[PDB]
């Protein structure tokens, strides 16, 4: 047999490339508004939830939106003042001067600060965080709500996303689908109940890296959604304070009424049925003990207890009430407002996030739950789970499990007996290139680098074809034979009963091999042909 | 729970003999999962092989190990002065009690 | 890779010891600061570690209760309190950095301090 | 004869254009690591190290890198207070107040400054250079070592290297080599004595564009490398101040034990046996006199003395003691140490230096000279040779002086009897283009810019090939026959004892005339087709 | 190009001038400054240049140690002292700028000041 070069072939490998958000029709908004699915019969791929890519760039994007947004707002290094704070509970009144708009001129101002973004220095304190960090207030009139993200391949790869219902995450899928744009990822922002996620489909999903190991968190997904309405019940009045010319620097002032607390409700009845079955779930995956879970360890209020984002608000709710050991009622949660917050922590920036009139209340449905197991030899066959906090890319896991990102490689040489998007994935040889698969590979800084990139990619492969021959056709028969010592197989074999993937498998070994004697023999056949 | 039980002995030799150490693992881990320490009398350990077959730096060739399921082995050819001292084989969280060579 | 830790005193019963592990030359917040227990001529054993970015901390079962893993970061010091020790708390204590730290992602404690024999 | 055209040529015009640096696995290592070499037979290029480009882009690639560096950095403008200083020997001690990070509290804090970094307003002194540039401190925990720096070309471009021991850095070569990425350019930055450099392999290597003028600075390369060996020996202890929000101002303060001078060694021995040979050579480049040296002139303590950058202290070593007329000894040199230094003269910029703790040792290897020429009508047949300071180009002529870059040109249109990297360079046309050549074009904003390039050279080639009906193929009879005026050639006298780099020069001329008979003819040949 | 020189003044055995030559209009920095002394009905002779960057100069080797040449970039003046005159000293002197100024890379003179004839 003879060697011979197909165009377009569907086949792909595991690859790390720059991706671009869409979203749909803001931080986000300021991305490009679309998503095609098609199923890929016998396809089995190895999917990885841990060492994928998509939660490394989708954190990174995460990093870039916050820095570029917070970039035209207010800094408080002048608010980094001392402050005469008083009882107003948690909550100080505070009085303070100011450089006002006029520079020569000082005004005294006051303020109500949570203890929490205050500390001592009597009744004399500082903001949280000043003599680390350049506090940044959080933008007015532009709203950080997570809106749903898609995230769409570039030209010339692709996204596998796995339809199995019982995937755990790592391993084997039964049957994948081909897809240009992810489904609506909520950017959310929690510590250890994860909320408004996607929600399992048929059953509870477990995963970790590896159970034995206990520095690796458990992630859970719920197959059914738990309610949870929060709120902040503080009659807040703000007042505008102008430290410059057009900064406005927002706080509280005059709470009207008493002064609650803030309080997280869930409901005793939903609750604890799912941790039961999560119980049943986890008996399973090790070896037979009873399971029962404990509250979190000692630690950051940004880790000890489930902190979020809501309006704004950033709320801190205890969670010792829920992992401590059953009917209908309400297990109404403790919860600590904080304003200057830092989360995904570098090292000197803060986020002064500005307060709001009135109430907020908080209803989200959690649609997971982060764990951690306790270790040591302590007997008894009873597994301590407590939940876990930080490494925020967890948050992104739990909705980056299902896709992986591939790179769709051309030129799949096999042998025949001439000389001279992958729909089709899973099917045998025997019995489309042009039509489907090929014109799929051109169709900021970071997306026009992605493009540019794609276009080097389909240059280095008409170039290569175009030095082998094969100019304006896709299938080419070649002066170059088939060796015996390139694993031989008969066109049985080949042509037949197997698919593009394992070939691509079987004769990855002989790549930049076939290549030099397809460039000598075009170069030897053209020579011929001027002499 | 992983029980990494160690064979007896004492090893009652002189410096240019070779000496086999192993240790038994209770369930069925690859071989990433298992590493070997030097304990030296009132020193700090040190790490040889993480990975049960990858040395580390700053050590000498004469030690290697294999082993993949249950029953690792350590293995070194030339017994020096100061490698007459304790060895502890280490799971992800659980040492191990130390098989003695004299 | 520089550990300096703390010397050590024998604790009557019901009084409370601060070790301390501090570090230098290296990125701090991307190390886990492990800590192990040496018993009197015996196997070690694992006391806990301690991410130190949020700190962010598990203990073993035995010890769990009576412990207290703090860190700092500005001056890249960690720390470990232990309360209520008895007569029976005869050991050593030296602190590992490892878990990834080392091409290996299972726990390959490489660097260790220099020890602390509070009995 | 037909015209017949050549794609994949090895040949190539002197073009400027966008490199790239590498680096090795800081500053520079944010540059992508890696540099093949081969070399060229029979090939002679007229090169010049004074006309080049790669120093004029290296240059502002030093501007840029130094910029970017310096922006996540502290701004001493909080510090330009009133300093009252007393003395301590060429060092004060200066006391002053702050805004501190509690801005309504002023703090007194005192430091020890160098003469030489303050200036008077009595006692009362500024930081220099306050009231016309914003100085700017060097970040702690980011190392400003001058690491090795490769210059790799760009697609469609090549480097050629000049491999003659004997090259002064103008005129002809006797054999090259085209390369990839050029050596480890280590970036040092001096002013009288070139240090770190590379030397000369066989010979003393002297160069100017014009001896007889004298404005221009003489290159002179040391084959033999000159220890010396430098040290600040003053034991300091670093205090850090907190001037605001995280960032920090590192200074000297209560110096211990004697306040000693800072000196730099070199060896009698070494030195005065290479200027011995220096003055021998320099016999030979002009008419006969008595060649030998003078101290610098009068001008800016950064070029009356031998400055560099050792540990970030920069040292200002006179040199009074090397150029003043011989055994073994030392000649120990007085150096004046300078924290708020602007080298690359920026009106508006500084870059105060932060110190150290104990002493710094600064050993190095001179590897060559820069010098100068007195003129006047002063007869008596002695040359009167100064070391010259500034220009900081010349630091990088020096090491950029064997390189030159090059645009490698396909279309070497030549008559044939038919009708219808860079390995052979020095080839005859008699007895490689698809395996070698051709697969080598395309093989920040700035490297981007030049990636984008390589694309529409690549296709504004590819196109004309294209409309030459030559798609495919790369040697193409063509329609259009070779008239007379063409410099008509008999075959044995092009495809035999005559390279593609003159056959290039031959017809350069008829460019843009060949082009629009091949387009027409093309087009002819179409037009009868469909009709 | 404007070039506003100074006056000029005999100067006793032992005296020093100080000769100036303020510059407006261009880029200073980027601009040779050239000296040129006139002798009496004769032939010229040059004094020295100074890059005023970096206030690099050289001057000629009759003059060489009697005279200095300061440069001042704020107010984009450049200076020329000359120290221990003589009653030999009579001539004129001009200031030129060029030396790549003019398209041309050779010392091609092309604006001259005011003259200053100080004998
Ligand atoms: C999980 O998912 C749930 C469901 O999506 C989220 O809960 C919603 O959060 C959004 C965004 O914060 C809430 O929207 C806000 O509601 C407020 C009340 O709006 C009502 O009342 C006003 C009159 O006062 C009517 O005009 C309006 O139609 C509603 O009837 C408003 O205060 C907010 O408006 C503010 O923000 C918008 C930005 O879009 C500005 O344009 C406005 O000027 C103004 O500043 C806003 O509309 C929504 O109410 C929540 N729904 C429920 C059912 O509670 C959870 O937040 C989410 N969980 C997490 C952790 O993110
Ligand atoms: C021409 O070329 C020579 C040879 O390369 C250069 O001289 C070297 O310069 C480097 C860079 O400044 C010097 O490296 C520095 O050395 C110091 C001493 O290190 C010794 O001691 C410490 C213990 O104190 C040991 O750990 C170490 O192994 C050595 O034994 C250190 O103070 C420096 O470390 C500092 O910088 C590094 C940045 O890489 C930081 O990571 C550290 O935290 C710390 O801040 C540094 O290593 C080197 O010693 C010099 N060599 C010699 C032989 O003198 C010349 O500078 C160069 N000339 C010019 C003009 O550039
Ligand atoms: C997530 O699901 C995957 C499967 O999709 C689980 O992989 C399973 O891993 C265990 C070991 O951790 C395998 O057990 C052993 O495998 C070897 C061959 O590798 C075999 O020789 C032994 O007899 C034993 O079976 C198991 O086969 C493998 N697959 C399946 C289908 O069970 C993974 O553990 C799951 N993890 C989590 C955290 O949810
Ligand atoms: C560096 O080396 C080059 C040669 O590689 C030197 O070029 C030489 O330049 C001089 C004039 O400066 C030439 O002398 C004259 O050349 C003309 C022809 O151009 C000739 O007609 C005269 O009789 C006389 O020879 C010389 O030929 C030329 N080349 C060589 C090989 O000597 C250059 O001067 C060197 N410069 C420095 C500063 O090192
Ligand atoms: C993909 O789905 C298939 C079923 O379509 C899974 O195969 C079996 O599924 C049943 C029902 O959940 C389990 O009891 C069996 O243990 C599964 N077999 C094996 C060999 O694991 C398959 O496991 C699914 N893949 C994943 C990763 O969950
Ligand atoms: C989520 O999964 C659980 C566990 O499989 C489902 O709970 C089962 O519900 C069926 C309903 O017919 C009962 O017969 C089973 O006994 C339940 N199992 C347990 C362990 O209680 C639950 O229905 C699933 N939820 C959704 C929305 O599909
Ligand atoms: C929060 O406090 C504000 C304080 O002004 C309340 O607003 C007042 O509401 C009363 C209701 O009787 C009106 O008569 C006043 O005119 C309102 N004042 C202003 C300035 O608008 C507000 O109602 C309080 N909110 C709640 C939920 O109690
Ligand atoms: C939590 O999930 C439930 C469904 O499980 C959501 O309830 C649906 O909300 C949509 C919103 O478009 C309504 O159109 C449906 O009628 C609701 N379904 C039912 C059965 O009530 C609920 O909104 C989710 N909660 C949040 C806060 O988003
Ligand atoms: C390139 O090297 C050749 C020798 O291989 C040089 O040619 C002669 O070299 C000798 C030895 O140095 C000199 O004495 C001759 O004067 C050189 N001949 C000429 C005509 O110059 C050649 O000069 C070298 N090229 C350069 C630029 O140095
Ligand atoms: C650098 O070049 C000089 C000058 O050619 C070399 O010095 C010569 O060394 C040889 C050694 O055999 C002596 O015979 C010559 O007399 C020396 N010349 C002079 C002018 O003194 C020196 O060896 C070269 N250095 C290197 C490392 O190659
Ligand atoms: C530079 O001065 C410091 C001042 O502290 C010296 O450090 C002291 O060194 C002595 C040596 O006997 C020790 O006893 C002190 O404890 C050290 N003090 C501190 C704070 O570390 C240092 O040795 C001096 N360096 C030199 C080269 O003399
Ligand atoms: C100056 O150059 C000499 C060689 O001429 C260097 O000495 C060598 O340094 C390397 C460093 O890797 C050592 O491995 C060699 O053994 C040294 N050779 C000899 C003959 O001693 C010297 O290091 C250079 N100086 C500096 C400061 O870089
Ligand atoms: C804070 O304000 C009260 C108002 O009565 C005043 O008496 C007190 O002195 C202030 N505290 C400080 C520390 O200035
Ligand atoms: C703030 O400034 C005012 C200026 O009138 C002054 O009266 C007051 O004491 C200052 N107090 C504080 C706490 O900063
Ligand atoms: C294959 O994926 C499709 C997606 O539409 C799904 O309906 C189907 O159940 C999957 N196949 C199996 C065997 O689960
Ligand atoms: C919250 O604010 C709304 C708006 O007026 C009011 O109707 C409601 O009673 C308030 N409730 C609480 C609990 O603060
Ligand atoms: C999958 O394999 C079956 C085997 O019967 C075959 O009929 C089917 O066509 C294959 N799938 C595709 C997409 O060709
Ligand atoms: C083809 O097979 C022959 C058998 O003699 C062998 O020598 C040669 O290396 C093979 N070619 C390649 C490219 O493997
Ligand atoms: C300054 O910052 C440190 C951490 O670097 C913090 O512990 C300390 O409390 C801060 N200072 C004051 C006065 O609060
Ligand atoms: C400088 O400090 C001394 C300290 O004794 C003080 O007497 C003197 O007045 C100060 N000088 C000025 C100008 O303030
Ligand atoms: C600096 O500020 C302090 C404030 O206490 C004042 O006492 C001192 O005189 C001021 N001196 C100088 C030299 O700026
Ligand atoms: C040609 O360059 C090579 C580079 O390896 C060098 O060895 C050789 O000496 C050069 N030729 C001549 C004649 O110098
Ligand atoms: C320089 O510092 C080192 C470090 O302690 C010391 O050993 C040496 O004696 C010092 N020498 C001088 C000359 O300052
Ligand atoms: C250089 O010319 C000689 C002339 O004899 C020839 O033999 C040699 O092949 C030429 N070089 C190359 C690279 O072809
Ligand atoms: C070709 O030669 C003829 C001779 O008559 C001349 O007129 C014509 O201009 C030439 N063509 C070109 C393109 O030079
Ligand atoms: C202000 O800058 C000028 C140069 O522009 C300098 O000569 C002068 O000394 C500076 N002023 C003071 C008070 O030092």
């Amino acid at each position: 047999l003879w060697v011979t070069v197909y165009y377009g072939v569907p086949v792909w490998r595991d690859a790390i490339t720059t991706l671009f958000c869409a979203s749909d029709a803001n931080v986000w908004a300021t991305c490009v508004p679309t998503p095609q699915e098609m199923v890929l019969e016998n396809v089995t791929e190895n999917f990885n939830m841990w060492k994928n890519n998509m939660v490394d760039q989708m954190h990174e994007d995460i990093i870039s939106l916050w820095d570029q947004s917070l970039k035209p707002c207010v800094q408080l290094t002048p608010l980094c003042v001392t402050l005469n704070c008083t009882d107003v509970t948690g909550i100080k009144n505070c009085s303070f001067n100011i450089t006002t708009e006029v520079r020569d001129k000082k005004k005294k101002v006051h303020a109500l600060f949570y203890r929490l973004d205050i500390v001592p220095i009597s009744t004399e304190y500082i903001l949280i965080n000043c003599n680390t960090s350049v506090i940044t207030q959080i933008c007015p009139k532009v709203s950080f709500d997570p809106i749903p993200i898609h995230y769409c391949a570039p030209a010339g790869y692709a996204i596998l996303k796995c339809n199995n219902k019982t995937f755990n995450g790592t391993g084997p899928c039964n049957n994948v689908s081909t897809i240009q744009c992810t489904h609506g990822i909520k950017p959310v922002v929690s510590t250890q109940l994860l909320l408004n996620g996607s929600l399992a489909e048929e059953d509870i999903i477990i995963s970790s890296e590896n159970m034995m190991d206990n520095t690796k968190t458990i992630i859970v997904h719920f197959n059914e959604s738990v309610g949870i309405e929060c709120t902040r019940p503080n009659n807040n009045t703000v007042e505008s304070i102008r430290i410059g010319p057009g900064q406005t620097f927002y706080v509280t002032g005059e709470i009207i009424g008493d002064i609650r607390q803030a309080h997280c409700n869930i409901s005793k009845g939903n609750w604890s049925k799912t941790l039961q079955r999560v119980k049943e779930k986890l008996k399973k995956y090790y070896h037979n003990k009873t399971i029962k879970f404990e509250p979190s360890s000692g630690g950051d209020l940004e880790i000890t207890t489930h902190s979020f984002n809501c309006r704004g608000e950033f709320f801190y709710c205890y969670t010792s009430g829920l992992f401590n050991e059953g009917t209908n009622g309400t297990i109404t949660l403790p919860c600590r407002i904080k304003q200057i917050v830092n989360m995904w922590q570098k090292v000197g920036r803060a986020m002064y996030a500005p307060p709001i009139a009135g109430n907020i209340t908080c209803s989200s449905n959690i649609t997971g739950l982060l764990l951690t197991r306790d270790g040591g030899r302590g007997t008894n066959g009873t597994e301590t789970f407590r939940p876990a906090g930080g490494n925020m890319k967890d948050n992104w896991r739990s909705e980056l499990y299902k896709y992986k990102v591939v790179e769709i490689k051309p030129l799949g040489i096999a042998p025949t007996k001439c000389r001279r998007f992958l729909g089709a994935a899973g099917s045998t040889m025997g019995a489309v290139q042009t039509r489907q698969l090929l014109s799929g590979f051109v169709q900021g800084i970071k997306q026009l680098q992605t493009r540019v990139l794609a276009i080097e990619r389909y240059l280095e492969v008409q170039q290569f074809l175009g030095l082998w021959g094969c100019s304006g056709k896709a299938i080419c028969c070649t002066a170059v034979p088939w060796n015996t010592t390139w694993s031989n197989k008969s066109e049985q074999e080949i042509w037949n009963n197997m698919t593009w993937m394992q070939w691509d498998r079987e004769v990855g070994n002989y790549t930049d091999t076939i290549y030099k004697l397809l460039f000598v023999a075009q170069f030897q056949q053209e020579i011929n042909e001027v002499d | 729970e992983i029980v990494l039980t160690q064979s007896p002995g004492t090893l009652s030799l002189s410096p240019g003999e070779g000496a086999t150490l192993s240790c038994r693992t209770s369930q069925s881990l690859s071989s990433s999962s298992l590493a070997w320490y030097q304990q030296k009398p009132g020193l700090a350990p040190r790490l040889l092989i993480y990975g049960a077959s990858i040395r580390a730096t700053g050590i000498p060739d004469r030690f290697s190990g294999s082993g993949s399921g249950t029953d690792f082995t350590l293995t070194i050819s030339r017994l020096e002065p100061e490698d007459f001292a304790v060895y502890y084989c280490q799971q992800y969280e659980f040492f191990g009690a130390g098989t003695r060579v004299e | 890779v520089q550990l300096v830790q703390s010397g050590a005193e024998l604790k009557k019963p019901g009084a409370s010891v601060k070790v301390s592990c501090k570090a230098s030359g290296y990125t701090f917040t991307d190390s886990y600061m492990h800590w192990v227990r040496q018993a009197p001529g015996q196997g070690l054993e694992w006391m806990g570690w301690i991410n130190p970015n949020y700190g962010a901390t598990n203990y073993a079962h035995k010890f769990q209760g009576r412990v207290t893993m703090t860190r700092d970061t500005s001056i890249t010091t960690a720390y470990m309190e232990l309360n209520r020790l008895r007569s029976d708390d005869t050991a050593v204590y030296y602190c590992a950095r490892g878990n990834f730290l080392r091409v290996d992602y299972t726990w390959d404690f490489q660097h260790w301090g220099q020890g602390t024999l509070v009995t």
